[PDB]
Formats: C-alpha cells, structure tokens, sequence
DNA sequence: CGTACTTAGGTTAGGCTAACCTAAGTCAC
DNA sequence: GTGACTTAGGTTAGCCTAACCTAAGTACG
C-alpha cells in the first residue's frame, strides 16, 4: 500500500512542516488512514532507529539522518512529478499518487538523468520547490 | 528549506489572506495534502487554480468557515485545510 | 537486496525460468533471490493459498489463470520501464535492469499507456526481449522465433557465426558481466562467432566486433541468436 | 535461554498460570518465555493441531485431556528433580529449579519411580508446591489448600501475621531474589508479617526472622501463606 | 530424540576413538542411525563452527573446542551412570540409555555434588574411566 | 586420555585375545557401543559378563566370526563388533 | 562392486522483525 | 469533554537456521 512505512512517515513529516501545521502523531494518523497504536509503534520503531524524536511538547522532530532521509524521498518524488507531467504526458491530477509510489524506487543515478532531462528544473508542477538538490550535485 | 521557510517572505497562505481581508493574488505552491484529493484537483484544474494563474480570494471571518476563491473560468470553496496548503503572492 | 513486492518477484522468476527453458522449481528462486529452502516453500504455499500458483507431482511451479495474467503485467512494467530508462532518461545500458526490476511493482497501467505513445508501441526491450500483454493496455504480427537457438546449444552442436538477438534477464542481474559484453559487442543485432565445445558444464568461448569473452553455461544457455 | 522441549515448556507454564490463578493467555508465555508474539501464536496453533490445548473466544488456552496428562508429567518430573537436587545431591536452594527446569525434559517414568522410593513418597516440592500426577506412577489424602492466601491480598486485605506455604515457579525464575528470601528467611515454614497496603501495582513489605524485603505485585501474587 | 545434535556427535566420535575405530560419516550413520546426507551436512556445520576437521584420508578429528565439548559430555554421562546405579538404583541394561538423555543437561555445578555424593569416582558402572575431572577441579 | 589410550598397557581387546588363542582375564572396560543394546546387557549381567569379574574367552580365526566366551553363571556369543568394545586384562 | 560420500531438492520445528488491527483504558486544556 | 496517546493482545507477511528425509548420482581400492 504505502511501499516503504519509514520513507511515509519521514515525508508525511515533512509535508506537515511545509504546511506549517505542528507535526503529531495524530496528524500521521488522519494523512496515512492508520490507527493510532499503529503510529505511535512505527514513530516509536523510527525513534530507536535514530531518525526522529518526540519532543516534550509531543511534535515530532526529524534527526539530521531522519531529515536527509526525507529530502531524498521528497526529491525524487517532485522529480518524478515533473517526468510524468512534462514528459509522460500523464493527467495532472493523477500525478502526485504515481510520484508517491515512484519516490521509494528511484534511484540518484536516474535523479542526475532526470535533471538532465528536465533542464535543472527547482520547482515540481505544483510549484513546491525541489529541496536537496545540493546533495545530487547538480 | 524554501519548501519549509519561503525565500520569498511575500509568499502567504490562502486562507490567512481570506481571514486579513481577502485580495487578488498569484497561485505559487500547492501541497502534497491538497493534491492527495484527484477529483479537488480536477476542480482546481478547471476552474483555474494551478501554479502561475491569478486568483481573486473573498474575504472571510470564523475559523472552521470555507473559503470563496474565484479563478479564471469560473469560482470554488476550499475547506480551511485545503486553503492553509495553497500559498499565494498578493499583488 | 529488498524485492519490494515479493509475490510479484517470485510470478517474474518463475516466467524468467520458462523463458529461458528451465523447469521452475522453488530451488531455482533459492538461487535466484538469494532465500532460504524453507522461506521459498512458505511464500510458494501462500501463492498457491491465492490461487496464483499450484506445485505439481513433479514439484515444478505451475501458473494459475490469475498467476500468468499477472506475471506477465509485472514483466510488461519491466519491459517498457527498461525501453523508458534507456531510450528517454537515458540510464546507462548495465545499470537499466536493477532500476527496472523496482519500478515494475509500482507502475500503474494509466502510465503504461502513456509509455506505449511515447515509445512507439514497442514491441521488444532493449536487451532483444519481447514485451507481452500488450493486448491487455489496448495495442502487431509476432515473430516466429523458432529460429532462436542458444549460445551453449549452438557451441555443443559445433558453434558458428551468429546474429546475437536476446539477453535474458538471468544474465542482465550482473552488471560487471554486461559492461564486460557491450565493450567486446555481445549485444543485440551484433554478428559473434560461437567457439565449439564438448559436454555440458565447460564454458563457451564467442568472439565479438571488439574482441572475445567467456560465458558460464548457464549464461551462454539464456543468450539467444540466429545462426548464419 | 534454551527451553530442550518447546512443546513440555508451553504446556508447563499454562500450568504454572492455573496454579498462579493467572488467565492462561499467548502474551503471558510471551513475556514468560521471552518469545516473541508471532512466536507463540505459531506454536501454540502447532500444539492445537497435535491436540494437546485449544483456544477459547476469550482466548485464554485451555488444555485437552492429553494436554493435561502431560502437563502433569512435565511438572511431576519438575519437582521430583527438585527433591534430588536438594535431598540427595545437596544442590543450593536458589539454584535447584533452572537445573530442574532442564531434567524435567530427559526424565523417564523407570526413574520417576525409582526417585519415589529413594525420597520416602514426597508429596510436594522443596519450596511446598504439591507434586501432580503420582497416582500414574503408582503411589495420600490431599490437603484442603481453600485455607491459604496469596501475599498481595492479605496485604491489601489489612496484612497480619502468615506462615509461608509455597513459593511459586515464577518466583524461583529469580535465583538473585531467591538467595535474598532465604537470607533474611522467607521460605516454607516460616512466620512472616505482611505490612498493609493500598491498591494493585504496590510493592508489598514483608519481615522475616532475619531481616524484611520488598516483593513486586506478580511476587507477592505467587508466594501463598496461611494467616494467623 | 538426540536431545542435542551436536553433542552426540562429539561424543559418538569420542566412543569411536575409545573403541579404536576410525571415526567416519559412515560409523556416525549407522550409530545414530541418520541418513548420509544428514551426517555430512552437520558434520560441515561442526566443522564450520570449528569443532572438528575431515582430513585428506577423510576421518573426523575434534578440534581443541571440540575435543573439550566432547570430554564434559562423556564427564557428565558417567557421573550420570554412577548416580543411577549407586544411588537412585535403575535396572544395569536401563542407565545408558537415561544417562545419554541427562548428560545434555547436567550443569558443572550439578557434577561437582555428585563428585562429593559419590566418593569422588574415576570409573563409570561398566569400568570406563571419567574424563575431564581436571576441568572440574576435583 | 585414559579413556582412548589406556594407562594399563596390558588392557586388550576381547576379539584380539580371542584371534591370538584365547585365555581367562578380567572384565575392565565396556564401552558405550555395547551399552546401547539393553537385551545384551542382561544377557552379560546373567552369565557373569561385568566389570570386576574373571572370564574365559575361547580361541577363535577369521574376522567377522563370533567369539564365545564362558563367564561364571554360563557362556555367551559376542559379535565381532561387540567383542572389540570389551577390554579385559589377561591373568 | 560394494563402501563412503556428494548432489539435488525437499521437509518440519522453532525462532525473528516489521507492520498492520481493535478494545478499553489514561491524561490534559 | 473532546483530542491525543497508551495499554494490552492480537494478526499476516516475510525472513532465518538447525536438523531431519529420499533419490540418484560420483569416486575409489
Ligand atoms: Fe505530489
Ligand atoms: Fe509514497
Ligand atoms: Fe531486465
Ligand atoms: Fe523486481
Ligand atoms: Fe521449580
Ligand atoms: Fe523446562
Ligand atoms: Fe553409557
Ligand atoms: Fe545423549
């Protein structure tokens, strides 16, 4: 359903701080259609893993390696939206949940071929930027 | 994090602009969130809010209240969750 | 390395087995997939609980109606993403198939359709393979090929000059080895020259445009060509 | 920590749970055991197979007649090793059950019948759990055991003074606890008093002869003792 | 049955040696009376957790670890049989077969008491001499 | 390794004393391989077969022949396999 | 030409983590 | 008093090793 758990939760993480909405467990709940022991047992799951921590006010905070995880997944989802509508040729609403899927496949090799491709784009069809770009090297 | 923190500190939420008083704006960014919902899209698309379209937004007074938005080919309201996701430049 | 979608991975395997003449057995997605004897059993009797597959008297896995339709959608996806990353994204030749290999469990068939236009309605992958089900998107004669013969047979049966036409995706699963193949010329409409041998088990000796390699049995057994 | 027998060790700690007046369920011999959920699940549902427990609606496992049988078994092995180890070899106390954990595995009924003789017809463990299943042997009229009451409820019942009964198999898990009981002299046949508290998830104060110690509720719930 | 695989192939190779036998797979198959196939694999296992070699004539030679496994097993058997015979008093023909399932699980601890119990004995009830009571301290 | 090599250099095999023509010696040693048949181990107890106990074994030729040995409460038949697992010391 | 062993493809028992669920609690402005 | 989360006990999918099997080979005095 979700492909990659950890890889929806860091990204879903993100899109709540790009919303400016306070990033709680509850919210991942309501976005993903999960229960919430099954929230709190995943974030608990990534909080052993060292990629977030639940601060004491309860919002979760992406670690350095959580945050770097979720610019890459996020990456490589807007750079897929941009092949799929640019070149594609596929319907503008039925992107972003083919880029949802593509984002936990894609690797930097085809990210770098797709820059290429795109001519350096910055921006997805939707007009959010593309972050992480630094780390392709492009 | 331009995604996170705007370079452009005059980009602003549509439903904030609608809560200070409503104005015409530029459609600059439309979340993830907005775009999980394909047949709002589809809406969106048809009425014209997408990236690089003015819009006019209708002033608007409670929280939890639909905002009005008119675009080029006619007008839609968007929940106050959808409209916080959508950022706008007013000019 | 993480299949993504397993029960897809093991339909495609045991279609890889039948492309290339081999009995598919659960030893061979062991092999294959790098799992355990026990692991392969277990997932092949939660197919076979699916109804996508049953295991026969003889023990060789046999394709459902549900199974084969599905094998061949997963395979399909396979085709035109390899057809996709070469011919548009331009991904480098031995690096196609691992990329492809994930994206065929996330590619929708509204997408597929959309390939189809933007390729040509192609017909065969960039490693000479035909792409099935395109009946299914809404898509052509098909080659006979019964002239195919195998590099291993041909090698057996006193070797020859030959056309190089197919590269299975068994052999496509080690880059080091295709790159070894594209710099001396073993690739799709290239002409070889297939050295004799005696017996199963000894490797065959080809002779490409850019000089010659050594092929295993079991790799020389899922190159196809046309002999002159 | 190796179990030598799945099967015996899953039936035994069902039993222990009966004995303990604790509801037989999968996450007890989880945390018991220390096995993960799907481990347990997968075993039990292999023991219900062979026709050896069933679990109800409730989900509380519940022993067949052959289930029983051999639940006793174990047990009757468990605690007649016990009475060796301490009578006989001279084993230390907090040391003795986790090696009769082990013999109650390899233990034949020949020698079962053999230990009856040599212990003089033993009735109950070295720590006055009664020993099951003698009548198969070939072997006394049973105490009433109405009268006796577990730590935690005298003790949230008011306390007073007891005589020590029997110390449970989940206490003796704790060979370090078990050295503490002995020293400051909570152990069978010894007068204790159990300080008052309120409410469950309380440790509960106790005072031997040589000294007082705190137990934890799941503690104090397997040591039973008649009051005064 | 074997209670414990290894063991009893430590201990099988160790009868084979006392007996003067060249200890093969093959003796291992008919004692145990397992399949070829079976003993070769977990002899490789043994061999690849470095209890034994199979040597160029093909005959199997306990490592230092193995041969240290091997000698508190036969220990613990025997203590097993002078129990069982002096003490608890088991039928001659029956104690092999109940001390082959005890040695598995005999603690040092347990040995070191029957050692005190048993008058500290160097020979078994059928004359074997007990090895390892160097190892136990006695 | 008195157990493997024998620290009594005079301890000998039953079939060994028995192909070099025969003699009385004392039950030492039986080993684990003829322990394992329950069946012959009564039948050794019965005729006088143990450790500690005086035994004629009878002069025999050819290997894969059995060797008869006479113990105090009668005699018995020991397979080759068997008699090779018996030591004895001969007196 | 048996004796010892390998090759090939299974099996059951007994372990694991990741990732989903419900029902019925607690904690807080 | 509703929103956020925990407590408690499950589930299926997908992996593992250890330890047994047969059937049909190969290698060697
Ligand atoms: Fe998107
Ligand atoms: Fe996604
Ligand atoms: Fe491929
Ligand atoms: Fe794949
Ligand atoms: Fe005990
Ligand atoms: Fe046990
Ligand atoms: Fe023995
Ligand atoms: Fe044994």
């Amino acid at each position: 359903d979700l492909i990659d758990t950890t890889e929806m939760y860091l990204r879903t993480i993100y899109d709540l701080e790009e919303e400016g909405v306070v990033p709680l467990r509850a919210r991942i709940a309501e976005r993903l259609e999960q229960s919430g022991p099954t929230v709190s047992q995943t974030v608990a799951r990534m909080e052993r893993d060292g990629l977030l921590t639940v601060a004491e006010d309860r919002h979760l905070e992406l670690t350095k390696a959580g945050r770097a995880r979720a610019i890459s997944v996020m990456r490589k989802h807007r750079l897929a939206e941009r092949l799929l509508v640019d070149v594609i040729g596929l319907e503008w609403e039925q992107v972003h949940l083919e880029a949802c899927r593509w984002e936990h496949v894609m690797s930097e090799a085809v990210e770098r071929k797709l820059v290429k491709l795109l001519g350096n784009p910055t921006t997805s069809p939707y007009g959010n930027p593309i972050p992480g770009l630094d780390e392709l090297g492009v | 994090g331009d995604s996170v923190e705007p370079v452009d500190t005059d980009l602003r939420r549509v439903d904030e602009v609608a809560r200070s008083g409503g104005g015409r704006a530029l459609v600059c960014r439309i979340a993830e969130h907005v775009q999980l919902d394909p047949d709002l899209m589809s809406e969106l698309k048809k009425v014209g809010v997408v990236p690089g379209n003015e819009i006019d937004i209708v002033a608007v007074a409670g929280v939890n209240k639909p905002i009005q938005v008119q675009g080029s080919e006619g007008g839609t309201q968007l929940q106050p969750g959808i409209a916080h996701a959508v950022m706008v430049r007013v000019k | 390395n993480d299949l993504i979608d397993t029960t897809e991975m093991y339909l495609r395997t045991i279609y890889d087995l039948e492309e290339e003449g081999v009995v598919p057995l659960r030893a061979r997605i062991a092999e294959r997939l790098e799992q355990s004897g026990p692991t392969v059993s277990q997932t092949v009797a939660r197919m076979e609980r699916d109804g996508l597959l049953t295991v026969a008297e003889d023990r060789h896995l046999e394709l459902t109606k549900a199974g084969r339709a599905r094998a061949i959608s997963v395979m399909r996806k396979h085709r035109l993403a390899e057809r996709l990353l070469v011919d548009v994204i331009g991904l480098e030749w031995e690096q196609v198939h691992l990329e492809a290999c994930r994206w065929e469990h996330v590619m929708s068939e509204a997408v597929e359709r959309k390939l189809v236009k933007l390729l040509g309605n192609p017909t065969t992958s960039p490693y000479g393979n035909p792409i099935p089900g395109l009946d299914e998107l809404g898509v052509s004669v098909e080659p006979v090929d019964t002239d195919l013969r195998r590099v291993d047979e041909v090698a057996r049966s006193g070797g020859g000059r030959a056309l190089v036409c197919r590269i299975a995706e068994h052999v496509q699963l080690d880059p080091d080895l295709m790159s070894e193949l594209k710099k001396v010329g073993v690739v799709p409409g290239n002409e070889i020259d297939i050295v004799a041998v005696a017996g199963v088990n000894k490797p065959i000796q080809v002779q490409g445009s850019e000089g010659g390699t050594q092929l295993q049995p079991g790799i020389a057994h899922a190159v196809m060509v046309r002999v002159k």
